[PDB]
């Protein structure tokens, strides 16, 4: 089980997004209608999302 | 978008820039191509801070029939973000761009899903 | 509303609606303009009478930032009912169409006080 704990750990620090344990969001405002742009993009969970 | 405003921020003092604004507006239109068919117009010019000034320009173009509208904002935002382009303004001076068209959530969601 | 079904009637066979189904619904994708943001679905067929069928579709309608959602049923039946829409919905063998949100109070007396 050591090779694995290091491969996660080299995935935590990654901003590739394989869990990387730096994930918050955070809120930016935009008026409407341009709430249904935006619209993530390469690596974003909709779960999250 | 009509309008076709783009505001520039320049990394020189206001004097500078009015001092030499027809070389300026020259250097603008070549890197646009140079044709005769574009002619870069000043919008306004001011001061931001000591070595900070806003330039705000427009861009006639001219059909083969003789008409002659303004470039689009998006399309001339487009133009100026590409990256060689872009380039070429920071040798100008230019630290920064906007124009003030608000975007369509699709043409937002065009441009997330589709950034290059 | 949201979930977008509109009903056409047409003044064809069953077996002929379903042997070109492809091309309906590209005909009615055409009848919207065509766009790649635009897709027609069928969510049902059933035959009515002998020359009668009614098909039931919803259009999903894709945003800028790549999110999806179907274009409401009311919306959706305004397109529809536009005269020049009509008359190319017509073209098609529509003879009706209907949608199933039943409209407020409120929505109605303003339909009355502007039909057009």
């Amino acid at each position: 089980p050591i090779p694995e704990q290091i491969k996660l750990i080299v995935d935590k620090w990654n901003p590739n997004h394989p869990n990387c344990a730096f994930k918050t969001y955070l809120y930016n405002k935009v008026d409407e209608h341009t709430v249904p742009l935006y619209g993530p993009g390469p690596n974003e969970d909709p779960k999250e999302w | 978008d009509e309008d076709g405003l783009i505001s520039l921020i320049f990394n020189k003092k206001e004097s500078d820039i009015r001092g030499q604004q027809q070389q300026l507006v020259e250097s603008l239109h070549k890197v646009l191509g140079g044709h005769q068919t574009l002619t870069v117009n000043v919008e306004g010019v001011k001061t931001k801070a000591d070595n900070q000034t806003e330039v705000i320009i427009y861009v006639v173009e001219r059909s083969p029939n003789g008409t002659s509208r303004r470039v689009g904002a998006s399309a001339l935002f487009s133009y100026f973000e590409q990256a060689h382009i872009k380039a070429n303004m920071q040798s100008l001076g230019v630290t920064g761009a906007m124009a003030q068209t608000e975007l369509s959530p699709v043409q937002i969601k065009q441009l997330i899903q589709n950034p290059l």
